[PDB]
């Protein structure tokens, strides 16, 4: 057979930068892919250089009447001191929930075994699962036995 | 004439752990440090051989 | 003068996807083609005790962008980025593989996934055990330059290519051309 | 801490043989959260002086295991001691020599009952007496857990054995 | 179900927030590589 | 388990290895290489002196200087402990390396794997 | 037997935390180190003529 | 494990074990060196028939 | 055995307070030569003593350079004990670290090695020096067995499963690999 | 054997890594934790380049008996398949054993005149190029 | 737990804790006639309305807890059959 | 294959020994200390 | 015949203002093999300097500065029954403790190996690069 080494054309024209970390997005397209166990490639795909910020950076989202967590996942204030994975990310705030009344979690112990695998991302061209996207470990206070 | 020779060598090694020693800022034993302090700056085969 | 030749090669590759019990069915394939009933029941109990969430339906991931700073703009840009990701390394770029092999793209390298009981560089050797009908199927070509948004329609025009139907296999299934509505910068960034 | 009267004139020789654990009434974490995964537990009794050599067979993930223990005598006929945080007091109060056996175990100020039988099925009168005793032992009916009636291990191997003794 | 205020994961939400306002294929490419292209809506979990 | 030949002893062998793990193999570096990596700082003079002393020690107490039979030089006594024959004191082609010659710089050897030339 | 005193120790107890069972031993200052390498092997041979 | 015994033994001279900075440490050390040198050559199989 | 003459006496040391001399080993016992009980090393008493770190802190008798943040911390860094002495009004946290056991075998890793005799020399590294650091690695040998008859609970080696890493050790990197290779070659002629 | 389930559930406690997705070390150094982030990252990238050039493992002498050279510090050991003993594995109980070809060290880059690397297979790839 | 948040006193509606009906949630799901897979959950099968109504199965002494959404529960288990046989011979 | 592992994409906590060693790293290009760092902690880390 | 040989000493670099030291190094040219003479000396040299140049050695921290490790741990992780600021510099002078799990969940099986650095060029494992400590869902 005839081996084929990769050969990419020049990168696409320059783009704008507005993330306060100005870096010209210069993407390229590999016009010829490798085959028959040849050389995969030599050069990197992306190239980030100096850029002139023109548009203003987007400010953070408004956390209105919501208890802010260590990450920033703003949820309703009713979840404070619920005796469970309220924020579902970390237990930073915790509302100093020492006296947890109203029977937290109603003695429900075990969740589904690996529901995180179903909640995890999925790729179609590779057939391999990806990272978790939907946080199913949360409960919202409504215990469903 | 008949000759038969066999070498049935079976070597088995089970790696319990793989350790790596640090390279910088190594704290030596007090005895070795004393011995190093007891070495003169002039070349002396006896003390160095003892060490 | 008498000469006799004996040659018999039997190989098995069980796939038991029961975390610990998965290896039992794979190891039991040595000299035992038929699966053990008790071992099969144990593996079934293990699979009951541990889910296999694979084989489920999918949805566009970019739809989950609901409440974030610049939510709609980020969702539209993720739409465009997913389109570019899908068409930048689509299997159309790779050359067709021999013996009906399926090609994939891992970075900047094509890989001809060979059918079972086959091997080789481009799935050419080991055609002893096919167990299939045979032939050469059709493969969709890479999408051409997108439409210039004359009236909003699309101009993909996916047509046949260098792997035509030759061995009597079925042609590439799907639409020949596509039609949509140009976003017009997504309604000038949402009104 | 409680103490009752053991079986009158308990004979370890006539008590030897193969026993089958049927029901256990107590309040333990493994019994209440992991009680649904209980399996068939059989017992082997062998006299050794005043003490009692004890072997236990149970299916763990399919593979059987042999738990060998030695119930040390407490100086009183009927009561025994076993050592591992805690002290175990084995007390046999009501039992015959042919059909059933009831054992009492104490650990960390907590009482527990164990029902043993020579073979299946278990007589309804024996189960009624066991229920009456476990109710008189300040234990509720919900704390009773039934075990499967099949899947008992024949014998373990040298590699799969316990050495508590 | 898909349509709701589904509680997103901390890394997912963080990477979605770190995306620049202006169109930049660089960050979105790494995001699509790390997280994939689709998420599950419904279906059984039968083994193979 | 050494005299044993069955896999029944492998479980107890692994258990003993868990309790008392022996050292199978290990990488090594000269003793004067660790003095440079001390908190005391520069020790170039002492390091070179100890390096020369070690170079002389590896020659005065070399395995060749010991009596030919595996020759093991320990202190002032020469032993091989056998030649697997158990015939005589040393348990008597064979092959034997000659010792390193004096620094000329040249350095000669004679009989054979290994190097026979060294330069100071 | 021992020609010297092997019980005296200089300062802070140097731990010898090793062995088959869970027990802590001491190492005297007279001895540099005492490892617990529990090696074991055997040999065999046969001769005929 | 209850009562072991020696298998391998590293060698070391006694005159090297003499305490330093004693009354006559050096001369007594050299004297014991000469004494052991004469001892190991005084009587042995080499001198017998 | 042939031994050279005694070398000249070196200069006396104030702290060592001893003299030193040595000789070279010319020819050992090759086949049947008379062995030499005499060694190549010697020492001598001396009475010519004259005068006997600079960092934050230093041990009294040993020249171990220690920082002041390790003084009065509930851990003996000097063999003499000059770091935990007179610490009257000083709180000493337990760190929940001295309760766990160090890695078994640090003694052999702290010993020297001689390629000539393949034997173990004296201690080179300090196997008991922590320097206030508390690193714990998931033990691999805490997996023997654990049973509970009263609750019919059979579980794993969860009791006392932690190995404290003795500053001088970079990492222990627990791992496991067992490769049994049998090389059998039966020949018949 | 029949204890495959025991090996499987023991691996659940102490598993071994097979597939790895690597990420350079200078990306792990963040600006919020260390000052001079840009200079540190540039120096780390240059050091990684020099290291990859140094430990490329091609500078070791070619082994024999289809061995695979392995670089470790200053020593180089040859990993040989079953059937060969001794250093460099020149002794074996087999005739005309097929020796697999190995690639040599890639040449240095040209000064912006068109970067190309050369290498001789004395089955590794070669003829790598980078635009200036 | 909004109703039972800070109740100073409660009236025991059921004397003993009973187990729920197994697979009772399958009869609360919605049914999409077009899709052939019925639907996700729409009705709640854990709510009981306070009344501790139960039913005793055959040789299943431990009582089951009937939800409030189920008006009538009956245990009439009975099997209901296909058989195929083919044989060909050639000589 | 027993378990799937994935490191957080950003905002991770660094080890204290590596923290101190990076704080000890110089600013001027010195291949010695960087090579020692590569020999002590490797060339990459584990993301997946 | 192929004994180890290191290149010549590199040119002296400028004295680092922050590290108050100058550095020089050498790189390997030929590896030793067949029990040859290795390169049994340091591949780098360090010397003391007298640098007068303002350096930004110390880094700022918003949260509480840990007493032993010097970590920028937020106050939300203090007095929670967890060991966050290092060995024991956290949990100091705490009135009450909370926010800890009751079942005392252990760490992931084998997570220690997945937190250490790896050498992709030699496939060897190295020291820990990530902090896989406890820090509860
Ligand atoms: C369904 O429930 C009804 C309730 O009366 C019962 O009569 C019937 O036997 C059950 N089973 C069926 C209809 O298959």
């Amino acid at each position: 057979s005839s081996p084929v080494n990769c050969q990419w054309d020049f990168y696409a024209p320059w783009s704008e930068c507005n993330g306060c970390t100005k870096t010209q997005t210069r993407r390229r397209s590999v016009a010829v892919y490798g085959q028959y166990g040849g050389q995969p490639c030599v050069g990197n795909a992306f190239e980030t250089q100096s850029c002139e910020p023109t548009r203003g950076c987007p400010t953070e989202e408004g956390c209105g009447e919501r208890f802010r967590c260590f990450s920033g996942q703003c949820i309703s204030k009713s979840l404070v001191c619920n005796g469970d994975s309220d924020c579902d990310e970390d237990s930073a705030d915790e509302d100093r929930c020492e006296d947890s009344e109203r029977r937290p979690s109603c003695d429900i112990d075990k969740p589904p075994p690996n529901i995180e695998l179903t909640g995890n991302g999925y790729n179609e061209l590779t057939g391999q699962f990806r990272n978790r996207v939907i946080n199913t470990k949360s409960f919202g206070g409504q215990c469903r036995k | 004439n008949e000759k038969k020779f066999i070498f049935t060598r079976i070597f088995t090694k089970v790696q319990t752990a793989h350790f790596k020693m640090r390279k910088d800022d190594i704290m030596l034993d007090e005895g070795m440090l004393q011995s190093l302090m007891e070495l003169p700056d002039q070349y002396n085969y006896g003390m160095y051989a003892k060490f | 003068a008498a000469s006799g030749t004996q040659n018999n090669v039997l190989r098995g590759e069980p796939f038991i996807r029961g975390a610990g019990f998965i290896s039992g069915l794979s190891y039991l394939e040595l000299d035992n083609p038929a699966g053990n009933k008790r071992r099969y029941s144990a593996w079934a109990e293990s699979v009951t005790n541990l889910p296999q969430v694979i084989k489920q339906k999918l949805t566009p991931l970019y739809e989950l962008v609901k409440e974030v700073p610049c939510a709609s703009v980020k969702k539209l840009y993720l739409k465009w980025a997913l389109e570019e990701y899908l068409d930048e390394f689509d299997p159309c770029h790779c050359r067709p593989c021999q013996n009906g092999g399926l090609a994939t793209v891992e970075g900047t390298h094509c890989l001809c996934h060979c059918k079972p009981y086959t091997f080789g560089a481009a799935c050419e050797q080991g055609v002893l055990v096919g167990n299939q009908a045979g032939g050469v199927d059709g493969g969709w070509s890479c999408w051409s330059s997108w439409s210039p948004c004359v009236q909003g329609k699309k101009t993909r025009s996916r047509e046949c290519n260098n792997p035509p139907p030759s061995g009597g296999g079925r042609s590439c299934v799907g639409e020949t051309t596509e039609s949509t509505q140009c976003e017009d910068e997504e309604l000038e960034h949402l009104r | 801490i409680s103490t009752i009267q053991p079986k009158a004139n308990f004979d370890a020789q006539q008590f030897a043989g193969t026993w089958l654990l049927v029901a256990v009434g107590s309040a333990c974490r493994f019994l209440q959260e992991q009680g649904h995964r209980a399996e068939a537990t059989t017992l082997h009794v062998a006299p050794q002086g005043t003490a009692m050599a004890v072997s236990t067979f149970r299916k763990l993930d399919g593979i059987c295991w042999q738990v060998r223990q030695l119930y040390g005598d407490t100086g009183v006929l009927g009561r025994f001691l076993l050592q591992a945080r805690g002290a175990v007091h084995v007390v046999v109060a009501e039992t015959d020599y042919q059909s059933f056996a009831v054992l009492y175990l104490e650990r960390a100020g907590q009482l527990s009952v164990k029902l043993y039988a020579r073979s299946l099925p278990v007589s309804d009168s024996v189960l009624s007496g066991f229920e009456q005793r476990v109710q008189e032992a300040h234990l509720t009916e919900d704390q009773i857990f039934y075990f499967p009636k099949y899947g008992f291990c024949e014998a373990a191997d040298q590699f799969h054995v316990l050495d508590e003794v | 179900n898909n349509p709701e205020f589904l509680q997103l994961a901390e890394p997912f939400w963080k990477e979605l927030s770190h995306l620049p306002s202006l169109y930049d294929y660089s960050a979105y490419r790494r995001l699509i590589d790390q997280y994939g292209t689709h998420y599950l809506q419904s279906g059984s979990l039968g083994g193979e | 388990l050494a005299q044993n030949r069955s896999t029944i002893t492998y479980r107890s062998w692994g258990r003993s290895l868990k309790y008392n793990p022996v050292v199978i193999d290990f990488e090594m570096q000269p003793i004067h290489e660790v003095l440079r990596h001390t908190s005391l700082g520069p020790l170039e003079a002492k390091r070179q002196n100890l390096r020369r002393a070690l170079d002389q020690y590896l020659m005065e107490f070399n395995a060749c200087r010991c009596g030919p039979c595996v020759p093991i030089l320990e202190g002032t006594s020469c032993r091989c402990q056998c030649r697997l024959g158990s015939l005589g004191a040393a348990c008597e082609a064979d092959g034997s390396w000659s010792c390193w010659s004096s620094w000329s710089q040249e350095r000669r050897r004679e009989c054979c794997p290994g190097r026979k030339v060294q330069t100071q | 037997s021992t020609p010297f005193d092997n019980e005296f120790y200089n300062g802070l107890c140097n731990r010898d935390r090793d062995g088959n069972t869970l027990t802590y031993y001491r190492r005297p200052w007279n001895v540099a180190s005492l490892i617990y390498e529990t090696k074991g092997e055997k040999n065999f041979r046969t001769e005929h003529y | 494990n209850d009562a072991p015994v020696l298998i391998s033994q590293k060698l070391s001279p006694i005159y090297n074990l003499v305490p330093v900075k004693m009354k006559n440490a050096h001369l007594k050390k050299q004297n014991l060196e000469r004494a052991i040198e004469d001892y190991i050559n005084e009587f042995s199989v080499r001198k017998c028939h | 055995c042939q031994l050279s003459n005694w070398s000249e006496w070196t200069d006396c040391f104030p702290c060592q307070d001893k003299k030193y001399r040595h000789r070279s080993l010319l020819q050992p016992n090759k086949f049947g030569g008379t062995i030499c009980s005499g060694d190549i090393w010697d020492q001598a008493s001396c009475s010519s003593s004259t005068t006997c770190c600079g960092q934050d802190f230093q041990c009294k008798e040993t020249g171990r350079c220690l920082k002041r943040h390790l003084v009065c911390n509930g851990d003996q860094d000097c063999l003499d004990g000059s770091d935990e002495d007179d610490c009257e009004d000083v709180r000493a946290i337990d760190e929940d670290c001295s309760q766990y056991e160090p890695i078994p075998g640090s003694q052999k890793a702290a010993l020297g090695y001689n390629i000539l005799t393949q034997e173990d020399a004296q201690s080179v590294y300090d196997a008991s020096y922590y320097g206030g650091q508390c690193e714990t690695v998931y033990n691999g040998e805490w997996r023997e067995l654990r049973y509970d008859s009263t609750c019919e609970r059979l579980y794993y080696g969860d009791d006392e499963k932690y190995f404290r890493k003795p500053y001088n050790f970079l990492k222990y990197h627990f791992e496991a690999l067992a490769d049994t290779g049998i090389s059998s070659e039966f020949y018949d002629n | 054997a029949d204890l495959m389930q025991e090996w499987g559930d023991a691996v659940q406690y102490n598993p071994a890594i097979i597939k790895v997705k690597v990420e350079p070390l200078y990306e792990l150094v963040t600006a919020t934790d260390f000052a001079y982030s840009s200079t540190v990252r540039q120096n780390m990238k240059q050091a990684l380049e020099e290291f990859q050039k140094e430990v490329s493992s091609c500078h070791c002498a070619p082994c024999q008996g289809n061995g695979v050279p392995v670089l470790k510090g200053s020593r180089c050991d040859c990993i040989c398949p079953v059937g060969s003993q001794g250093l460099a594995c020149e002794v074996s109980y087999r005739k005309n054993t097929p020796i697999d070809g190995k690639w040599n060290c890639w040449s240095n880059w040209s000064s912006c005149s068109g970067r190309r690397k050369t290498r001789q297979r004395q089955s590794g790839p070669a003829s790598e190029t980078l635009d200036c | 737990n909004s109703d039972e948040r800070d109740c100073g006193r409660t009236k025991a509606v059921c004397t003993r804790k009973y187990n729920p009906i197994p697979s009772v949630q399958l009869m609360g799901n919605g049914f999409h006639f077009l899709a052939g897979e019925p639907r996700g959950e729409v009705l709640d099968n854990s709510f009981t309305g306070g009344i501790c109504k139960t039913v005793k199965s055959s040789r299943t002494s431990n009582p089951y807890r009937v939800p409030a959404n189920l008006e009538n529960v009956g245990f009439e288990v009975q099997t209901a059959t296909d058989f195929y046989k083919d044989l060909t011979s050639l000589g | 294959e027993v378990a799937h592992y994935k490191l957080k994409p950003r905002s991770l906590m660094l080890h204290y020994e590596f923290l101190q060693r990076v704080k000890r790293l110089p600013l001027e290009y010195s291949y010695g200390e960087y090579r020692d760092l590569f020999r002590d902690f490797g060339t990459h880390y584990i993301t997946e | 015949p192929i004994d180890c040989e290191l290149s010549s000493w590199s040119s002296w670099t400028t004295c680092d203002p922050c590290q108050k030291k100058r550095y020089r190094y050498a790189y390997l040219l030929q590896p030793s093999q067949f029990h040859g003479e290795p390169c049994n000396f340091s591949d780098k040299e360090v010397e003391d300097c007298v640098t007068n140049r303002p350096c930004r050695s110390q880094v700022r921290c918003e949260g509480f500065v840990c007493a032993q490790t010097g970590r920028c741990v937020n106050r939300r992780l203090l007095c929670n029954g967890d060991n966050d600021c290092g060995d024991q510099s956290d949990e100091a002078n705490c009135r009450r403790i909370y926010k800890k799990c009751q079942h005392e969940m252990d760490q992931y099986w084998g997570i220690g190996s997945l937190a250490s650095g790896i050498n992709l060029f030699t496939n060897s494992f190295e020291g820990p690069v990530l902090d896989h400590r406890y820090y509860c869902s």
